[PDB]
């Protein structure tokens, strides 16, 4: 059953830290790009990291440049999400998804696999 | 040598021309036709394409909202007389067919494909196996295995559809009774392996659900269909093991594809669990049991002459055995309105082991012959490239082991090169042509022969070490020497 799985989302204080998680299941994400997203309610998901499959490239969006913290780790099959500063406007359902496209690139515009989602709340 | 990569995407299925030696390459996103040197000469953009499985081709984005953008693995890439077939995994696995020698031309696409025209599975983890085959007055013809997909907005497993059908926009399509009619496709999870023809019949490997048994556990199968039969009747299903099951489940087969035989009738097969292991299931001994499992179910009510319940109805279907005349088989062959229809044996057909591989799992078999010598070529879950030489001796002899790229799984699409010289394997971003003998590499006697493979030896009229054809002179056997230097 090829899967992943999001974890680490919950509610916090503007200014806190938090670690999310992408566990994947069915298949190796050794050769695969990750990449996270997220979703604001009323929005368009947005991408907010992306990493190549040998780690080497990294691509922020604007909005989390020198906050947010992507890593991976293949024989684990996990990737992390060390988001950190932390904003009211950073509150959204952030998704996991993994492209067997272009991998040794950061670009992830298209996805092969997505997780379900996490929500984060940030406290207006 | 030579090397192919598309930027780390990547690739699916591979297959070639034999007219041409053109190979075409299935990848996400992606449609490469490639020379025989692997030197691009097209590209066509499967694309990302924004779309979601719950919503129908075409998708006008007003009518789903759902869709974010999607990548397009390739599910099936098959060459038929006249055109390539080609299936991606987006679009609920719609087809196309385009020109051989100019990929970028497109020649069919049907402009509003029907639900029964979603041939291939909608999801890049499941697999689909094909085969492209001839009717009766010559029409072209595809059957496709479809593993279970389960957001799909349900395709039959296995179906023969038309590549000329009279109305060219319902191509792709099947005829209502040109199916294999299962009841819950979730419950049985069908895995499909490969796909081939043997005379007049098609056979498909797989794994599915024996819901009768244990944990309802996974089997592999092998199933034959006449190729005439738009109504399966004629379809029956076999149970393959290995050595009772200390492994139990097959991940690639292929029969000896050779210069001078270039479909034998023996199917190897590769099994895993930790431990993988090579069988030989001899193809005349399939045809046996299917037709000993058909006049069982037709004559003596699925029992054998003891009386042991040999074969049985197949899938939740609400038929039975029977009763019929004795000459039923041999009148009617392939079954007819009112013969006993799916048919599965209860008695598997098994096999000992020729080989075990300790640390190996296999995902890739192709096999050939030099001399009279059989030889093997094996793919592992590590990119791994084992050669394995089986021939007229006794007990598999592995000689050789490559790594094409470090823990990416070897593709089953093994092919050769139509002179069999090369081999053509593929690890999820690469894919490399191999010389089956790498002679040239040792230049003197003691490396021939130290370093041995059964394609190699010392022919010492030239100065070189070399294949036996490429001598009527004095040539040492690298594997078997009988001599020195
Ligand atoms: C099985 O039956 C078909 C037709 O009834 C026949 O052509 C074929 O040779 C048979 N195979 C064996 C192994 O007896
Ligand atoms: C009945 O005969 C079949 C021959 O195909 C054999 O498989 C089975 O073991 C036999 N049953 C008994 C009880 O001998
Ligand atoms: C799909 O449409 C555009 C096409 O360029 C794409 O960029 C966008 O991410 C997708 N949006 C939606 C709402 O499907």
């Amino acid at each position: 059953q090829v899967q992943l799985q999001e974890s680490g989302g919950g509610l916090v204080q503007p200014g806190g830290s938090l670690r999310l998680s992408c566990a994947a299941s069915g298949f190796r994400l050794d050769y695969y790009a990750i990449g996270w997203f997220r979703q604001a309610p009323g929005k368009e998901r947005e991408g907010v990291l992306c990493i190549s499959s040998s780690g080497g490239s990294i691509n922020y969006a604007d909005s989390v440049k020198g906050r947010f913290t992507i890593s991976r780790d293949n024989a684990k099959n996990t990737v992390y999400l060390q988001m950190n500063s932390l904003k009211p406007e950073d509150t959204a359902v952030y998704y996991c998804g993994a492209s067997s496209y272009n991998t040794q690139r950061a670009e992830c515009y298209g996805m092969d696999y997505w997780g379900k989602g996490t929500q984060v709340t940030v406290s207006a | 040598p030579a090397a192919f990569t598309a930027n780390g995407t990547h690739l699916q299925h591979l297959a070639r021309d034999p007219t041409t030696g053109t190979l075409y390459v299935g990848a996400t996103n992606f449609l490469f036709q490639l020379s025989p040197g692997l030197q691009l000469e097209a590209v066509v953009s499967t694309g990302p394409v924004n779309d979601s499985r719950d919503c129908l081709p075409p998708v006008i984005p007003d009518e789903c909202p759902q869709a974010q953008p999607t990548n397009n693995p390739n599910q099936l890439l098959l060459v038929s007389p006249e055109a390539l077939v080609v299936c991606g995994s987006v679009h609920q696995g719609i087809c196309e067919l385009r020109s051989l020698g100019q990929i970028r031309q497109l020649l069919l696409r049907p402009e509003r494909p029907g639900d029964t025209q979603y041939v291939a599975a909608n999801d890049p983890a499941v697999s689909t196996v094909g085969l492209v085959a001839q009717g009766l007055v010559g029409e072209p013809l595809l059957f496709v295995g479809r593993g279970y997909t389960s957001r799909g907005v349900g395709i039959p497993p296995i179906t023969t559809r038309a590549l000329r059908p009279p109305d060219p926009q319902a191509a792709f399509s099947y005829e209502e009774t040109a199916k294999l009619a299962v009841g819950r496709l979730s419950e049985y999870s069908h895995h499909f392996v490969s796909a081939f023809v043997r005379g007049a019949s098609a056979y498909f490997l797989f794994l599915r659900r024996d819901l009768k048994a244990p944990s309802r556990a996974f089997r592999a199968y092998v199933s034959r269909v006449c190729l005439q039969d738009q109504h399966y009747y004629s379809y029956v299903e076999l149970p393959l093991a290995c050595q009772g099951g200390r492994y139990g489940l097959i991940q690639a087969a292929a029969v000896a594809t050779s210069k001078e035989v270039a479909r034998g009738d023996v199917l190897f097969a590769a099994f895993s669990s930790g431990t993988s292991v090579l069988c030989a299931f001899p193809l005349d001994e399939v045809d046996q049991l299917a037709n000993y499992t058909r006049d069982a179910c037709y004559t003596r009510e699925g029992r054998a002459e003891n009386g042991t319940k040999v074969a049985d109805i197949a899938y939740d279907v609400l038929s039975d055995c029977a009763q019929l005349p004795v000459d039923t088989p041999d009148a009617f062959p392939c079954g007819s309105d009112h013969t006993p229809s799916p048919m599965v044996s209860c008695v598997p057909l098994e096999a000992t082991p020729i080989l075990e591989l300790p640390g190996v799992q296999l995902t890739a078999v192709a096999v050939t012959m030099e001399d009279g010598h059989t030889i093997a070529f094996l793919g592992d879950s590590q990119g791994q490239l084992h050669r394995v030489y089986l021939g007229p001796g006794r007990s598999a002899a592995p000689y050789s082991k490559q790594s094409i790229q470090p823990g990416s799984p070897v593709n089953r699409d093994l092919t050769f090169d139509g002179t069999f010289e090369h081999l053509y394997v593929a690890t999820q971003t690469t894919l490399v042509k191999v010389p089956v003998a790498p002679c040239a590499q040792h230049l003197d006697c003691d490396s021939c022969l130290a370093h041995r493979d059964p394609y190699c030896g010392w022919c010492v009229l030239l100065g070189r070490c070399s294949r036996r054809s490429e001598c009527p002179e004095q040539w040492l056997w690298s594997f078997q020497p009988e001599l020195g230097c």
